[PDB]
């Protein structure tokens, strides 16, 4: 009964009543000429989804800490600054390797013009 | 096997009716295959069956938007088999009306790559200095994009009676139109990212591949019609 | 503790049945996690205590972790093998 | 110019009659001369103000709603 | 334009007779080889031996061709045109080029005879 | 029923001016749907040539497109409509029928150029299609060969005109 | 090269007097002489009869109701060949200002549903009355007048009965009008078939461009005048079995109570009367000229190795 | 010979502080905010026709 | 109750009136930085122009393909257009007016956020083509690597307020703003929120009709003013001008409801105020700039912008323990 | 085997320029046995191949000439 | 061989004549219709062709 | 009739500011030209095309594209 729940079931009534006018509405009339294996992928694409995970999990983890801040004074302090070093730790790690590049198969050919 | 997929860069940034059959592996174009032919008329069959002066105007058809360059050259060439010399204000109005071509064509074609990279206000303050000069063309000749004003003899016809008091008018304020253009594209590090190591071509194949103008002088070869061999 | 222990149940018999794909099994797994999780909040709730808040938070972190550990699993089980069977690895 | 004081004395020269035609043909405020009209009817005008672009100066007002 | 398609062959000019006949039997086992991607590829009406009778009898077309120079171009043509097809370059509407015949019944009084080819002046 | 009662006098829908309060009601609500067809205008563009820069002068500052609310959405699943901007080869025709085949079904075609109605300058061609009326239905034709921005303008303005006529909910009453 | 397939000969005159002079080869850019109205060539029969018809440069006058549908007939002829003209069928001199200057004329202006201002009385048999009154007024050879299949007078449908009555009439007024009777109609994106869905009534489906072929072939030859014809299918067939066939190829009251409810809208809703034809089938007169007669025969209606050769593919990069 | 790093007049706080702080990037963005403030060219057509020279067609 | 949905229907008829009247802007601004007029061709002065267009694509024909879920592709424009308007409770015009008073605004306000990747990724599931989805791929990769430091960011910010209420924030606020401490951090928040709605300096993947158009399209703007709201309220003032008591000690002599409609009326106009030079900015830095190859998007998120954060998480914590200045809940 | 050289048969009496199916021998040579052009040689043997989904390299393909190669060739699957 | 940029000229200079070049990789036609039968700028082609189009 | 041009060949070749662009025209001694030929310039450099775009990505494709400056007005004629 607060104004917060109006909202939540009245924004799809706004939907459901703006995409009935247009189908309700507009031409349907479609035919062939209108209407209408796998490909391979490099590593990183797939690796900045799964990556992406460890450090959300790590930034919903401060999200205990911002909130305690003052409780846990000068302690949870260095409790924190060791786990963002452990996690600062894997980070350079990932950036020493050169993880979340897409690199350029074809160089110029760098090799010299020897002869005989 | 790596395998590639193919798409097209359809007719439908492809600049219009180009096809562009490209294979890729994941990122990377490991081969490319670009099909011509979907603009192709016939313009060089049609002229073996017009006189010379009716054959004047298939040529500024063909890349409509330098239209005096492709004038001049046919008509540099009927003059050369006529064993003719045109007179000098012919010569030096010729050499004028070439060059706003060229600022037209520039014009065009840095702020058309400006805006199929992204940049898109370019695009519209080079067409307003494209604007000002189309009308130059107009005074001149009677049309706009199309003007058959240089011919195998020479001109036309004379220039309007004021519009040499106007190129003047034009180029005072086109000064600096241009190094506005400049300063959002030159040190802008995003157009700078784009385009730093993208489309290299050494100097021994760009001779190889019979590239030339502004790519060939890209690649450090002092070398341009205009001054090598003048006319 | 009722919809933790069927949601648990249901998704476990729903794991141990799968044979039709792979994903139903990751699934299910998450779905094992979520119940466990129901269980324990609940009686973190009734007991008025926050350990089983505690081990909650903790185990929503491993849970994520293990998802981002087995499906790069999966997609090095893919590599070699550019096809997923229907029936199981 | 794109100012909001030329639209304004434009409109107090031109008045609210002629503002409100002005306003229900083209996007702009003008305050021309009367040069002369048509052998149709269209009344046409000349701006001799000093905040004007080239190719502003001359303009035509219609007579039918829909114009050509 | 180092690296070329894939269906690509360079072209090369046969001075026996016996290995161009070589190359015309492959390229005719490369055309009904693709038979069925080309039902697929150009969404056609009819079934798959139809494609195969017209390569065959776009073959039997030239049979009796003695000299080897013009089987040579010949053999550069057809080649050219298995590239086009297999390739999806040419499009539905070129495809049914090959097949005139087969699309529809053009109509009703087809002039055989002197006669009524003279009714309609071979109109 | 054996007695018909059509009447021997009712006009055409070019000759008929609204009378009824439904036809007060449908011819507000048609111009209401008529307006939004105007001032919001989307040209997909086919143009292959020439007049495409012509048209991209419909886009420079000087003459203005979207202050008449006109932009480009090139893609034709959202393109009101088409313009046949250039020439038409024969490798382009089912290209061009592929495109304007996408579009969505209130859709129109202005024909931009000379070389885009019967040929043009390059008529007698072995690889031209003698104008796109052979291939898509064209409404407004805009003469040129670079048909002035002028002209081309002149030509959507046209556009609009048979826009203001169209009588999408009068044509349901039966006019 | 081209060549006039539709006509026997070149010069052909008509039985009104007129002399008519092929021009040229056949196809798009001559001209055979002919000119012809079709009434409801905005229609599914008349796109493709003028399509055929326009193919080889007969001008066809076409009077259209709505101007939006009509330019997808622009396309099908040369310039000059198609003249588009409107029409209200109340407005009786559109009507007869229309075949004016036809030597053929066509009529197919028949609906399925009827509305606000048309029942089936009016568009089958008194459109008819009046479209046969112009042709009896200005002296036009061959009247060709289309029907429905199952058209006769003592039928309870009424659809049915108000097309045995229309062609009542175009026998009343013109004696020399060639009637013609389709089965029912499949084709591309068909109103009532294959679209709208992808039983013991039995009737003949027959392609349209058949029928048109057909239509145009019955045009120009007259040994086919004052004579009716029936143009059906090569194979009986049951409802049921043709919704099988489109299955592999990819209480009746209250039935009647929905689609009372449903006709009040602006989409092409099915006709209460339509239910009442499914019941009735396809009874053909025997003493009637089919298919065979004008040289046509209608078209009938009818895992373990590529994961090997994957193991030597490259799926990552 | 092109310059190595440790041979140019620039410090590395200098040179960097145009880094972090995306120096010709505002400078970029400043000239379409001048722009802003400006008269723009657009003319009114069926109420006002651009340039006609006699010799036009 | 007659009093809480006549509140929610007139916060519902402002803002989304003003997602429509945004895109009116975009245009007329996009124009005079372009140095021509915008629309001025259907209202008096060109309004009601996303009216038109609306008008015109709800009787737009709908397409849907042969390759497609029917049901997946007409409800993700839903799912996108509800979480894209779901997030406009939260955000206070004023101390304490929201349509949801929880102490809990932030986390919810960054859980809806991270609700909105779905619509892409689940709509290149839509009409399966393998060009079709790839292009998702890269849309839904960027559009979670900016969402990090955009959670990032909002942390750093909580770490001075320790509570996840967004009106406490802004009170919390009074003394001094975030940006005027924290200034590289509005410029962080300001390219990771353009990233966030993938506008056009940070757009890859663009370089239907009808209904699942104008549902995206919504979608699209409502963010804009959405993560503009973010900016306003967590990393400039919220609702906060100036000190405004000497004025009112000056004007009032007693609170009655024209006083707090006064004070309503200056601590919304701040709030607007804010946020409509924020659109402008959005507006502004699409007008000037190219787009991105993913491979400079990803390196300068995760290779850039990502360790001068991790930097940023050890340099703030550690200035609040030099000083004894912790915040209390 | 025995009914996959049934089946090889079996397609290869599906064709014409066959004036007698019951001539088909475990050695038939296409060319004299069966009276078949230089075409039919290799549109019989892309045939028989495409009957059971193997792929033939071309000295593979131009090899036979009889059913008797062909089915002492048909286990390289 | 010699030169990469020749073999597009090489490749005009067949569709249009007819003309052969021996060891050329895809040779094939370039600016001209795929099933286009004929070498168009040749003395026995026709000015206007032999074929023309339209939608049936 | 128009004037005769004496008989003869020529390639004349100015700079374009795509690139060099010539003309190669066969004079008859007739006063239609014998042969016209256009030597585009972005002909050449859209055949470059492939040398130059291997190994780049999909976007830095389309940067190589308006720096060739291609008007297909040259490419194909
Ligand atoms: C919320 C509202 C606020 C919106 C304001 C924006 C106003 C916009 C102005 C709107 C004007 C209406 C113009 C709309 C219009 O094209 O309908 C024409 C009819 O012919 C009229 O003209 C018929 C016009 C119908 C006008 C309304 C009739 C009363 C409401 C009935 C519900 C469309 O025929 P149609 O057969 O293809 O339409 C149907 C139908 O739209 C679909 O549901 C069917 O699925 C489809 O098969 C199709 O058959
Ligand atoms: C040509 O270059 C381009 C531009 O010009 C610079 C653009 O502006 C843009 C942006 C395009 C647009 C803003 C067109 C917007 C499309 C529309 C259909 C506007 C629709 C308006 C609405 C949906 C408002 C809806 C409001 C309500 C329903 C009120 C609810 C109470 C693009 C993509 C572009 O490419
Ligand atoms: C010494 C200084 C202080 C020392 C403390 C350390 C830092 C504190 C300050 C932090 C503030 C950081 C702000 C963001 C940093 C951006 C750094 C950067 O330039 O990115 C470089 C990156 C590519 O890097 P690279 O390959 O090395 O090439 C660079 C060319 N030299 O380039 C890229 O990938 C793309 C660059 C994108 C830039 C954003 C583009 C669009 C957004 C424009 C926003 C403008 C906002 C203006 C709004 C005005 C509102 C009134
Ligand atoms: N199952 C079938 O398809 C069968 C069809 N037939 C008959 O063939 C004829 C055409 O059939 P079909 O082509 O398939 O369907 P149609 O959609 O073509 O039938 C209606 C046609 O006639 C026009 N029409 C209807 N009423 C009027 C009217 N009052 N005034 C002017 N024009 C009108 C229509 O105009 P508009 O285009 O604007 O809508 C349309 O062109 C009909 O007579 C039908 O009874 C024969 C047997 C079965
Ligand atoms: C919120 C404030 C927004 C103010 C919008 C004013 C625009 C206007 O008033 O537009 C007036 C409209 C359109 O008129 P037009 O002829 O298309 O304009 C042409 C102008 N030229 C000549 C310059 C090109 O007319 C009407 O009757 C619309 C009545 C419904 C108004 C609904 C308002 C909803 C808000
Ligand atoms: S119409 Fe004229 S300017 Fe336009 S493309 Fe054709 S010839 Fe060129």
């Amino acid at each position: 009964m607060n104004t917060f729940i109006i909202f939540i079931i009245l924004i799809p009534i706004v939907g459901f009543a703006l995409l009935a006018v247009n189908i309700l509405l507009a031409v349907y009339k479609p035919y062939n000429e209108k209407l209408g294996t796998r490909l391979a992928f490099n590593a990183a694409f797939i690796l900045v989804a799964i990556l992406f995970l460890p450090f959300d999990l790590e930034i919903s983890t401060l999200l205990p800490y911002v909130m305690s801040i003052y409780l846990v004074s000068n302690y949870g302090f260095t409790i924190v600054l060791l786990f963002l070093l452990i996690l600062i730790i894997g980070f350079v790690y990932e950036i020493n390797t050169n993880a979340l590049k897409i690199n350029k198969h074809n160089k110029p050919n760098t090799d010299s013009l020897i002869y005989k | 096997r790596i395998r590639a997929f193919t798409i097209n860069f359809g007719p439908q940034a492809a600049h219009g009716v180009l096809r562009l059959i490209l294979e890729l592996s994941g990122e990377e174009i490991i081969r490319s295959d670009p099909h011509v032919g979907l603009l192709h008329r016939g313009t060089e069959k049609l002229i073996e069956y017009k006189t010379y002066m009716q054959a004047l105007p298939y040529f500024d058809r063909l890349d409509y938007v330098s239209m005096m360059t492709n004038e001049q050259v046919f008509s540099l060439a009927v003059e050369k088999l006529l064993n003719v010399e045109v007179p000098l204000r012919g010569k030096y109005i010729r050499t004028m009306f070439g060059e706003i071509t060229r600022v037209l064509n520039h014009l065009m074609s840095v702020c058309s790559h400006a805006m199929d990279v992204g940049a898109l206000t370019p695009f519209l303050w080079g067409f307003e200095e494209r604007e000002k000069l189309m009308e130059f063309y107009e005074r001149v000749s009677g049309a706009r994009l199309h003007a058959a004003y240089v011919r195998p003899g020479g001109v036309s016809q004379d220039l309007p009676a004021g519009l040499l008091d106007d190129i003047y008018m034009w180029a005072t304020q086109f000064g600096d139109r241009l190094d506005e253009i400049e300063e959002l594209l030159t040190d802008n590090r995003i157009w700078k990212l784009r385009t730093v190591n993208i489309g290299t071509v050494t100097a021994q194949d760009a001779l190889n591949l019979g590239l030339s103008g502004p790519m060939l002088r890209g690649s450090g070869i002092p070398f341009d019609i205009r001054k090598n061999a003048p006319y | 503790m009722f919809i933790g222990t069927i949601i648990l149940v249901l998704s476990f018999l729903g794991f141990v049945f799968n044979r039709r794909n792979i994903i139903l099994a990751f699934i299910c797994l998450e779905t094992m996690l979520l119940g466990i999780n129901l269980i324990l909040l609940r009686n973190s709730v009734l007991f008025d205590d926050i350990s089983g808040s505690l081990f909650a938070i903790v185990i929503i972190i491993l849970a994520g972790v293990e998802s981002a550990i087995g499906l790069s699993l999966l997609v090095s089980y893919y590599r070699l093998r550019g096809v997923i069977n229907s029936y199981g690895i | 110019s794109s100012s909001l004081y030329r639209v304004l004395r434009n409109a107090w020269e031109v008045g609210p009659r002629s503002y409100w035609k002005q306003l229900n043909s083209i996007g702009d405020t003008k305050s021309g001369r009367l040069v002369g009209t048509d052998i149709y009817g269209n009344k046409f005008y000349e701006t001799d103000h000093q905040d004007e672009i080239h190719l502003r100066t001359r303009y035509v007002e219609y007579k039918e709603k829909d114009y050509d | 334009a180092i690296i070329a398609t894939a269906f690509a062959e360079t072209v090369k000019f046969s001075g026996s007779k016996q290995e161009l006949q070589k190359r015309t039997l492959a390229l005719y086992r490369q055309f009904l080889r693709g038979a069925p991607t080309f039902a697929d590829l150009y969404e056609v009406q009819f079934s798959i031996p139809t494609i195969r009778t017209k390569i065959r009898q776009e073959f039997e077309r030239h049979r009796f061709v003695d000299d080897l120079s013009i089987q040579n171009v010949l053999y550069a043509k057809g080649h050219m045109e298995y590239q086009e097809c297999i390739n999806a370059w040419k499009q539905q509407a070129q495809f049914l080029k090959y097949f005139p015949e087969e699309d529809d019944i053009q109509g009703r009084h087809q002039p055989s005879n002197f006669v009524d080819k003279f009714l309609k002046n071979r109109a | 029923v054996s007695s018909s009662s059509m009447p021997t006098d009712f006009p055409l829908p070019s000759q008929q001016k609204p009378n009824s309060a439904v036809d007060y009601t449908l011819t507000t609500l048609d111009a209401v749907a008529n307006w939004a067809r105007q001032g919001s205008f989307w040209p997909v563009t086919f143009g292959l040539a020439c007049c495409a820069v012509e048209m991209m002068h419909v886009s420079a500052p000087r003459y203005d497109q979207d202050r008449l609310g006109i932009i480009f959405r090139a893609s034709p699943r959202q393109s009101d409509i088409m313009i046949v901007a250039g020439t038409l080869t024969n490798k382009m025709a089912p290209v061009l029928r592929q495109v304007y085949d996408q579009m969505p079904e209130p859709r129109w075609v202005i024909s931009m150029g000379s070389c885009a109605n019967g040929g043009g300058y390059y008529h007698f061609s072995y690889s031209v299609v003698r104008g796109c009326d052979r291939i898509v239905p064209v409404d407004v034709y805009v003469p040129g060969c670079p048909p002035t921005s002028e002209a081309l303008m002149y030509g959507v303005f046209q556009l609009q005109r048979k826009m203001r006529n169209t009588k999408i909910t009068r044509m349901w009453y039966r006019k | 090269m081209n060549s006039f397939e539709n006509l026997a000969q070149d010069v052909n005159i008509t039985r009104s007097g007129k002399t008519l002079i092929a021009k040229g080869t056949g196809g798009r850019s001559s001209r055979t002489g002919y000119t012809a109205t079709v009434f409801g060539a905005n229609g599914f029969l008349g796109s493709y009869l003028t399509a055929k018809l326009a193919k080889h440069g007969t001008t066809v006058v076409v009077p259209y109701r709505e101007e939006m549908a009509k330019r997808h007939l622009k396309v099908t002829g040369d310039l000059g060949v198609v003249n588009f003209l409107e029409m209200d069928l109340r407005n009786l001199e559109s009507i007869d200002e229309a075949v004016r200057h036809s030597d053929i004329v066509v009529n197919l202006i028949g609906r399925e549903y009827e509305t606000k201002n048309f029942n089936y009385y009016d568009v089958h048999v008194e459109g008819a009355r009046r479209i046969a009154e112009a042709v009896k007024k200005h002296n036009i050879a061959r009247y060709i007048h289309v029907s429905a299949f199952n058209a006769e007078i003592d039928s309870p449908s009424e659809f049915n009965h108000t097309k045995g009555l229309g062609e009542q009439v175009t026998k009343d007024i013109v004696p020399w009008a060639t009637i013609v009777r389709p089965a029912p109609m499949f084709g591309r994106e068909d109103k009532w078939f294959l679209d709208r869905m992808a039983f013991q009534e039995t009737s003949n489906p027959v392609h349209v461009i058949d029928v048109a072929a057909a239509l145009e072939r019955i045009c120009f030859d007259d040994s086919t005048v004052a004579q009716t014809f029936e143009l059906y299918g090569p194979q009986k067939f049951t409802q049921k079995q043709i919704i099988d066939m489109v299955s592999e190829t990819l209480p009746k009251a209250l039935y009647q109570a929905y689609t009372k409810a449903t006709q009040a809208i602006w989409w092409p809703t099915y006709s209460p009367d339509q239910v009442e034809r499914q019941f009735l089938s396809q009874k053909i007169d025997p003493s009637a000229k089919t298919f065979n007669d004008l040289d046509l025969t209608p078209m009938e209606l009818p895992v373990s190795q590529l994961e090997n050769k994957e193991k030597t593919f490259v799926h990552i990069l | 010979r092109p310059a190595t790093w440790e041979e140019s007049e620039e410090g590395a706080l200098s040179k960097a502080t145009k880094y972090f702080l995306l120096a010709e990037m505002f400078r970029g963005l400043y000239v379409v905010l001048e722009q802003f403030f400006r008269a723009p060219y657009t003319i009114y057509y069926p109420f006002e026709k651009g340039p006609v020279s006699p010799r036009f067609r | 109750m007659i009093i809480n949905i006549v509140e929610i229907l007139i916060f519902l008829v402002c803002v989304l009136f003003s997602v429509a009247y945004l895109t009116v802007a975009e245009r007329k601004t996009l124009a005079y930085m372009q140095r021509r007029l915008g629309p001025n061709f259907v209202g008096y002065y060109g309004l009601l122009q996303a009216f038109a267009d609306a008008v015109k694509l709800l009787l737009k024909e709908i397409v849907l393909p042969k390759e497609s879920n029917y049901i997946i592709l007409v409800i993700s424009p839903l799912i996108t257009l509800i979480t894209a308007l779901i997030g406009w409770v939260v955000i206070p015009l004023g101390p304490g007016i929201t349509l949801g008073e929880l102490n809990l605004g932030i986390l919810f306000s960054l859980a809806i956020g991270s609700l909105g990747v779905f619509g892409s990724l689940l709509s290149g599931w839509s009409s399966n083509s393998k060009y079709s989805l790839l292009g998702s791929i890269r849309s839904t990769a960027q559009l979670i690597s900016y969402e990090l430091i955009l959670t990032s960011i909002f942390i750093i910010i909580i770490m001075f307020v320790s509570s996840l209420n967004i009106t406490t924030i802004i009170e919390t606020q009074r003394v001094v703003w975030y940006c005027i401490p924290l200034l590289p951090l509005l410029l962080i928040f300001f390219i990771a929120s353009v990233a966030e709605t993938a506008r056009p300096p940070f757009d890859l993947t663009e370089s239907y009709s009808g209904s699942p158009f104008v549902f995206f399209f919504l979608a699209e703007y409502s963010n804009i003013i959405l993560i503009s709201a973010f900016n306003g309220y967590l990393l400039l003032g919220g609702y906060l001008s100036f000190n405004y008591s000497y004025l009112f000690n000056i004007l009032f002599n007693d609170y009655s409801y024209v006083s707090f409609l006064f004070e309503g009326l200056i601590n919304s106009s701040a709030y607007a105020i804010k946020l409509v030079f924020l659109m402008f900015s959005f507006i502004w830095v699409r007008a000037a700039f190219p787009r991105f190859t993913y491979d400079n998007l990803i390196n300068f998120c995760w290779i850039i912008l990502l360790p001068l954060l991790f930097g940023i998480f050890l340099i703030i914590p550690s200035t609040l323990y030099i000083f004894d200045s912790f915040p209390t809940l | 085997r025995p009914d996959a050289e049934k089946r090889i048969a079996a397609v290869l009496e599906s064709f014409d320029k066959i004036s007698n199916p019951a001539a088909i021998t475990p050695t038939a040579s296409f060319a004299k046995d069966l009276n078949l052009d230089s075409l039919d040689t290799v549109e019989v043997v892309v045939a028989i191949e495409e009957e059971f989904g193997i792929e033939i390299p071309d000295k593979e393909a131009d090899e036979i000439k009889s059913v008797n190669q062909a089915v002492e060739y048909i286990l390289a699957q | 061989c010699l030169y990469e940029g020749a073999n597009w000229f090489e490749r005009e200079a067949y569709d249009m004549y007819g003309v052969f070049f021996e060891g050329h990789p895809d040779l094939r036609r370039i600016m001209t219709d795929y099933g286009f039968e004929g070498h168009p700028l040749r003395k026995d082609f026709p000015l206007t062709g032999y074929t023309e189009v339209r939608w049936d | 009739k128009g004037y005769s041009v004496p008989p003869g060949e020529t390639y004349t070749a100015i700079e374009a500011p795509k690139g060099e662009m010539g003309v190669y025209v066969v004079s008859d001694g007739s006063e239609r030209p014998y042969k016209c030929k256009i030597r585009a310039p972005g002909f050449a450099h859209l055949g470059a095309f492939d040398h130059i775009a291997r190994g780049h990505f999909l976007p830095d494709a389309v940067a190589i594209i308006g720096t060739m400056d291609l008007v297909f007005g040259e490419v194909d004629r």
